[PDB]
RNA sequence: GAGCCUGGGCUCCGUGAGGGGGGAGAAGUCGUAACAAGGUAGCCGUAGGGGAACCUACGGCUCGAUC
RNA sequence: CGCUAUUAUUGGGCCUAAAGCGUCCGUAGCCGGGCCCGUAAGUCCCUGGCGAAAUCCCACGGCUCAACCGUGGGGCUUGCUGGGGAUACUGCGGGCCUUGGGACCGGGAGAGGCCGGGGGUACCCCUGGGGUAGGGGUGAAAUCCUAUAAUCCCAGGGGGACCGCCAGUGGCGAAGGCGCCCGGCUGGAACGGGUCCGACGGUGAGGGACGAAGGCCAGGGGAGCGAACCGGAUUAGAUACCCGGGUAGUCCUGGCUGUAAAGGAUGCGGGCUAGGUGUCGGGCGAGCUUCGAGCUCGCCCGGUGCCGGAGGGAAGCCGUUAAGCCCGCCGCC
């Protein structure tokens, strides 16, 4: 279920079981890491990325037919985040939030959606310091977390 | 969430031989899962399952004949000498032999009867009946 | 036997553009606006669910 | 702060009674604090004497309240004189 | 709900767990905390002697009607008074003040009182080193 | 309080309410006769 | 380093003029609160009142009958 | 001690009989998806050194048999420790995966919350014009208002609270709770998705936050209603029910209190065991069409109801939105 709302929603993917790439994808795999180094230049994401190559280039499932992932491929070179997408992501969404609540003091009902997305971000940071992509005394302070956004 | 499959796995073919079903599948596949079918098999109380590959794990299509009364997992998985048999068969089965406690050891999976002619002990994990 | 193996819905098609004659593989239920790389033109704007396709369809993979 | 329940009271001790210093003490520290200028917009504003507020960086000087630069009174007066 | 905790690294909580629930028996909370022993007048004995005071008569318990003949009764281990059944008919004949008596226990529920007295516990044995019930039955003279 | 919801029947039982409201006046009371 | 005195710390029992509620027992006196729509439907939370069971107000529930 | 499954590991209960914290977030702890490689801490087997005797079980022998004593074989001592072997499970270390979970995009739904602006009737009072003797209220009456002109009708000015019908068997929210219109700021969920990360999860003692009405503190306001109180009736009596008035309060700004039949009287997550018929949201496919963000039919996902077979239960009843069979964690009797 849902980790706060407890609801069993089902609106996700259905991939088939594939091991091999398709015949009819044009591009190939050299062709196909320049594409994304160029959209990300541009300022787009990772998830952006997938979406724009499937739907308008006729791309699925970037692993299969260049053999790595897209982050993989962007540290290969110079363009990987320092702090991973999901906590950033998280980390403005509270910036603004806390920005919104500084004037609306009694709103009441956003405080609790501050909570739920901390709550997220202090998962986050106790599974990245085990990894290793954080270092093991990284801490979230609203304070510090201004200036990184 | 999911914590054990093998329980939901025997569950589930204790129910739906309760209500007369023919055949059952089993989703999230596992290699301890395919052993107890497999001495399940050779004791005779299925027959024909087979594995089917979907890009996630392995699905079983298990068919059932009409000689299971209960079928359960055991937790927590009580280590036995193998001298202490007795008192774990007076626990989980109704005769003196009958049905078989599965017991894994150092040497594979088997029933108690191979694990007492073999002279060892183990975990046990399933019983049926 | 069963459907237990969930199968997509969705599927790629291949289209012309009118104006350039230029044909393209896409998706058909896309999330963003899909452009001829030549032209510049849309050719399948995005909805809710499957897109409305703006152009002429030759194959469906 | 070394006091848990009294403030700006306790310089006089165990006088003159419980309500009657609880009052003092709210009254003068929702004065002593600072307040907005309504010219520079900054908390910067403090009590001069009786009735008159002056900011100490833009140097505005207004009449006020007694022990707060603004009252009930005068909020609404300045809204329906604003409206009508 | 499944019973909990069932796991197999899982004895503290499961020890505690029963400790904790153990206390809301009254048994085990009677035992061990000794609370017989501080409220007991025989301080934990099966007979105790005693010196008689006054003779009386209660009444029964409805829907019987009746008076059941006692005495009152004071200890010598502690000076405590309590109150003793007569049993027997003309037991209370055969008893003086000022003689000494033999107390037991008279047999109910929960070591306390019987069905139609209810508020006495104890009952008479001897009388002067003498068996009331051979006093009964004549085949006995106190001296 | 700590309320048991079997006192709410009424059946040889004057009203739980009435009740609770005497029960808070004796407590008034015994604590005044102290002094504390 | 006993013992004596002395100033404190903790805690069980001991004893005390006299007051408060509690429980049984007889059932004596004033009323009729509850069980039927019990003759003002009943009950919870809070507050005020009244010889007593109880009355009233705001919010809630049906463990409420009927057209 | 047993009886007693009335202490429940084996092996108990929590809708109504005693019993689910008002709701949620999360710390320790307990429980944790699939594959490959290694290690051998737990775990299993074998063997060495220990765990005094008496006591316990068995056989033989001596007092007539026996109780008792003696010889020998096992056990008990809840276990400790030196080595050798094994690797299925747990643990530890390193790689891989995508189903569980989180992030993102798109078009939509909704009384979710905060701020500002604009209104709609109705009610109360005041000022003028008209008209003249009753109005109000009840089972029936009386107090009360009224010739200083009431009730009633007309024209105007002011004020405070609330937002009818449409409105549902509906919806959103963790619960409490949320209904005039327009605009801005903001929280969450469902659907569609060959998008991204790659087990990041469940529950949660202790701790924390929110939390109807009422009450308390400080300051403003105050139409209607109305505890207390003042009167009139009924009544054997009336400290009540009925009637006429009426303070605190009900409203706003900033705090405290932390309580309810805060109730589905039913703690949360995951898997399985026939369905039928309704309704809300999204999507797909067929047909009609006044071509409309329109109407009908079927299917998938998610919510929300009513029936019901097998099954369960002391029964009432529940019954894929279990009070059924399994895997977990907390609270209570
Ligand atoms: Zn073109
Ligand atoms: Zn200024």
């Amino acid at each position: 279920a849902r980790i706060h709302a407890r609801k069993r929603g089902k609106s996700g993917s259905k991939r088939p079981p594939r091991t091999a790439p398709p015949a009819w994808v044009e591009y190939t795999a050299e062709e196909v890491e320049a594409l994304v180094v160029k959209l990300r230049k541009e300022g787009y994401s990772t998830a952006m990325i997938g979406t724009i190559l499937r739907d308008q280039y006729g791309i699925p499932s970037v692993k299969l037919i260049t053999g790595k992932k897209i982050t993989k491929i962007l540290e290969e070179n110079g363009l990987a985040p320092e702090i991973p997408e999901d906590l950033m992501f998280l980390i403005r969404r509270a910036v603004n939030l806390r920005k919104h609540l500084e004037q609306h003091p009694k709103d009441k009902h956003s405080r609790r959606g501050l909570q739920l997305i901390e709550s997220k971000i202090r998962r986050l940071v106790k599974y990245y310091r085990r990894t290793g992509k954080l270092p093991a005394k990284w801490r979230y302070d609203p304070e510090q977390a201004k200036l990184l956004v | 969430t999911l914590l054990d499959p093998l329980a939901n796995a025997l569950s589930h073919i204790t129910n739906s031989e309760r209500v007369g079903k023919k055949e059952v599948y089993i989703k999230p596949a596992s290699k301890l899962i395919g052993e107890v079918l497999r001495v399940m098999l050779e004791n005779g109380y299925i027959g024909e399952f087979e594995l089917i590959d979907d890009g996630r794990a392995g699905i079983y299509r298990v068919q059932l004949i009409g000689k299971i009364n209960k079928a359960g997992a055991i937790k927590p998985r009580f280590p036995v000498k193998a001298r202490d048999y007795e008192k774990w068969e007076k626990r989980f089965l109704p005769a003196f032999e009958f049905g078989i406690l599965i017991v894994s050891t150092s040497q594979g999976v088997m029933t108690h009867k191979e694990a007492l002619e073999k002279g060892i002990g183990g975990r046990l994990i399933a019983y049926v009946y | 036997p069963k459907n237990l193996i969930p199968m997509p819905r969705s599927r790629f098609l291949r289209v012309k553009c009118i104006d350039c004659g230029n044909e393209q593989i896409v998706f058909s239920h896309p999330a963003t606006p899909v452009r001829c790389l030549v032209c510049g033109a849309t050719l399948v704007e995005p909805t809710g669910g499957k897109g409305i396709i703006k152009a002429k369809v030759l194959e469906v993979e | 702060g070394r006091t848990t329940k009294v403030g700006s009271a306790g310089r006089f001790g165990p006088r003159y009674g419980l309500k009657i210093r609880r009052r003092v003490a709210a009254v003068e520290a929702r004065m002593k604090q600072k307040h907005v200028c309504p010219v520079c917009g900054r908390k910067a504003v403090r009590r001069i004497s009786t009735g008159i507020w002056q900011c100490q960086k833009c140097g505005a000087t207004f009449a006020g309240g007694a022990y707060l630069p603004t009252t009930p009174a005068g909020k609404v007066a300045k809204r329906v004189t604003a409206s009508k | 709900g499944k019973k909990a905790p069932y796991g197999e690294f899982a004895g503290r909580k499961l020890k505690l767990k029963r400790k904790k629930f153990r206390w809301s028996d009254i048994r085990y909370k009677r035992r061990v905390l000794r609370l017989k022993e501080k409220s007991d007048p025989l301080e934990g004995a099966p007979q105790a002697r005693g010196i008689v005071l006054e003779k009386i008569a209660v009444e029964a318990k409805q829907p019987n009607s009746a008076m059941r003949k006692a005495v009152r009764v004071q200890l010598i281990k502690n000076g405590k008074v309590v109150t003793a059944f007569t049993p027997g008919d003309g037991a209370i004949n055969h008893i003086d003040e000022h003689d000494e008596v033999i107390i037991e226990g008279i047999g109910g529920p929960k070591g306390g009182s019987m069905g139609d007295i209810p508020g006495i516990r104890y009952k008479v044995v001897k009388v002067n080193r003498v068996s009331l019930k051979e006093l009964v039955k004549g085949r006995k003279e106190k001296p | 309080m700590k309320r048991r919801p079997r006192k709410w029947k009424k059946k040889g039982r004057m009203r739980w309410k009435w009740i609770k409201k005497r029960i808070r006046r004796l407590k008034r009371q015994r604590r005044k006769e102290r002094g504390l």
